[PDB]
């Protein structure tokens, strides 16, 4: 009981970390998106300058 | 250049937290998946300590909250720099169309 | 036996001096008697056909050598 | 680290120069500095070259901060102008934990004095081993013999 | 004779652990994930035993 | 293209029998390949403009 | 000069047909090659899958 009871908090602790993860994962595809919106945003400043 | 410098540190720390994140879950893997009569399993040491760069649950789960809130500000500053940056590339061009037709009539 | 010499003869005097080992950029080696081609020496060609399995037996354990015919 | 380059006039074996810098930059008061190690035989008053003090960047008095300083660049002060390359572990940590990508490494620009200030490697390569005694105690009564 | 047959099969099940996990991550190593770096030869190297 | 080679590099390191040459090994060494002669397309295409 | 009055105009209209032809092309390129190198990650997903 004691053995099965410590894998099942194991279990837990698994499905925990994994959520976790997924969100980080999630957030990041959307931050590193941004920056390259960003960057094109950039990209047509320098063409307004270079064109003034 | 600051907002894309704001970014990239939001997603230096992301990344290292992430990469935690499957260090740790490749090391409770390996713990889930010890039964009884698995080889390799021996006799510890002192082992049985908290250990002394511990932390909670909670301050855990604060970090992580603190993470993803603090990159999801980041983004949300960059979609406001977005709109105004659209706003000023528009303004300046139609100041400048403006201005040329007005010299050429 | 010299096969082809260094790029002086022309400035070297083989009217007195003979052909040492100063002017010699390659000498005549195992690398060269392979039956089965012509071989030019002196000034005449001999088509090398056949070798003693003493020479077949070298050319098998040093060049690698497994084709060596028969002519 | 860096290196920047000095048109010398009126000199023997030279016409440029280029000497080392290491350049320093203190976060706790954003200040700068940059710091010339010595070569052995060379006759420039090495040493401390800019003392630890805010460096100017513009004409209007800003001081250069560590947002605009990064790998294989080139900087300006005081007249000169160096060219950082590299920089070590921990500016490359900080660097990218605060969010500026850095750019490739270059080579290390060399002093022509200082590397025609070089002694040659007095050693030399022994000769092989397969001498006329080794030709004659290892290949006798050993002929190959053929059929043309 | 059981007990060989026992190591066999542990080392085997050791080796599928690491194969999971290893195929694991790539299943899910989508763009902007973490590493993601531009390594030269991937395709070159192959010793597929 | 980075994502292939991470994907790629990882599953070299698979121990033992594992390193098969699934679909996948194919399928990946492809990737490599396809999206470099893409972008190579692409390059010309700048020149070419 | 009716002649030279013609070369410039011939200049311009080939010029900027050619441009234009490039142009369109090269636009198409893109949303191929785009397209492809999603799709290809996407078969590759499913084999390591």
């Amino acid at each position: 009981k004691s053995q099965s009871d410590v894998n099942k908090k194991l279990e837990q602790r698994l499905e925990e970390v994994r959520f976790w993860k997924k969100e980080l994962d999630d957030k990041l595809e959307q931050l590193v998106s941004a920056t390259e919106d960003l960057l094109i945003y950039q990209t047509r400043l320098e063409k307004a300058l270079e064109s003034l | 250049a600051e907002q894309i410098r704001l970014n990239r540190s939001a997603k230096y720390s992301l990344e290292k937290d992430l990469r935690d994140k499957f260090t740790a879950l490749t090391i409770d893997d390996i713990c889930f998946s010890l039964n009884n009569n698995s080889p390799n399993i021996r006799y510890s040491e002192n082992a049985v300590r908290i250990e002394p760069n511990s932390v909670s649950l909670e301050d855990w789960l604060d970090f992580s909250s603190t993470n993803v809130e603090k990159a999801d500000r980041q983004r949300n500053n960059s979609m406001t720099l977005k709109a105004l940056v659209d706003r000023i590339l528009s303004q300046t061009a139609s100041d400048l169309q403006r201005q040329c037709d007005v010299v050429d009539t | 036996m010299p096969k082809v010499l260094v790029e002086n003869a022309k400035n070297f005097p083989q009217c007195v001096l003979e052909i040492s080992d100063q002017e010699v950029l390659e000498w005549y080696t195992a690398k060269d008697f392979i039956v089965g081609k012509p071989l030019t020496m002196l000034g005449r060609t001999f088509f090398i056909y056949d070798c003693d399995p003493f020479t077949r037996q070298y050319y098998k354990e040093k060049f690698g050598i497994s084709d060596l015919p028969r002519i | 680290d860096a290196y920047f380059q000095e048109d010398v006039p009126g000199s023997t074996e030279e016409h440029y120069r280029i000497r080392q810098v290491n350049i320093y930059y203190y976060l706790e008061d954003d200040s700068m500095s940059v710091i010339e190690p010595v070569v052995e035989n060379s006759g420039i008053p090495q040493g401390k070259l800019i003392k630890r003090q805010r460096l100017p960047k513009n004409d209007r008095g800003d001081h250069y901060h560590w947002k605009d300083l990064n790998r294989g660049i080139n900087i300006t002060i005081y007249g000169r102008t160096f060219r950082i390359v590299n920089c070590d572990k921990f500016t490359q940590v900080f660097l990218e934990s605060q969010g500026i990508e850095l750019n490739p490494p270059e080579k290390m620009a060399l002093d022509p004095y200082t590397e025609l200030r070089k002694q040659p490697l007095r050693k030399y390569v022994t000769p092989t081993d397969f001498d006329q005694l080794k030709q004659f105690l290892t290949f006798d009564k050993q002929v190959l013999r053929f059929y043309a | 004779a059981s007990r060989a047959s026992q190591h066999e099969l542990e080392k085997d099940l050791s080796d599928k652990q690491a194969a999971y996990r290893i195929d694991d991550k790539c299943h899910h190593l989508r763009n902007t994930s973490d590493g993601i770096s531009y390594f030269r030869g991937v395709e070159r190297v192959d010793a597929t035993v | 293209l980075k994502v292939a080679q991470t994907r790629l590099d990882e599953r070299t390191r698979r121990p033992n029998i594992e390193l098969c040459r699934d679909m996948a090994q194919l399928r990946l060494v492809n990737e490599v390949y396809e999206v470099d002669d893409t972008i190579q397309t692409l390059q010309q295409r700048l020149r070419d403009a | 000069w009716y002649r030279s009055n013609l070369t410039n105009y011939l200049e311009s209209n080939t010029s900027r047909h050619n441009s234009e032809r490039l142009r369109v092309d090269t636009s198409r390129l893109i949303q191929d090659k785009y397209q492809q190198t999603r799709k290809t990650q996407a078969d590759s997903t499913q084999n390591l899958g």
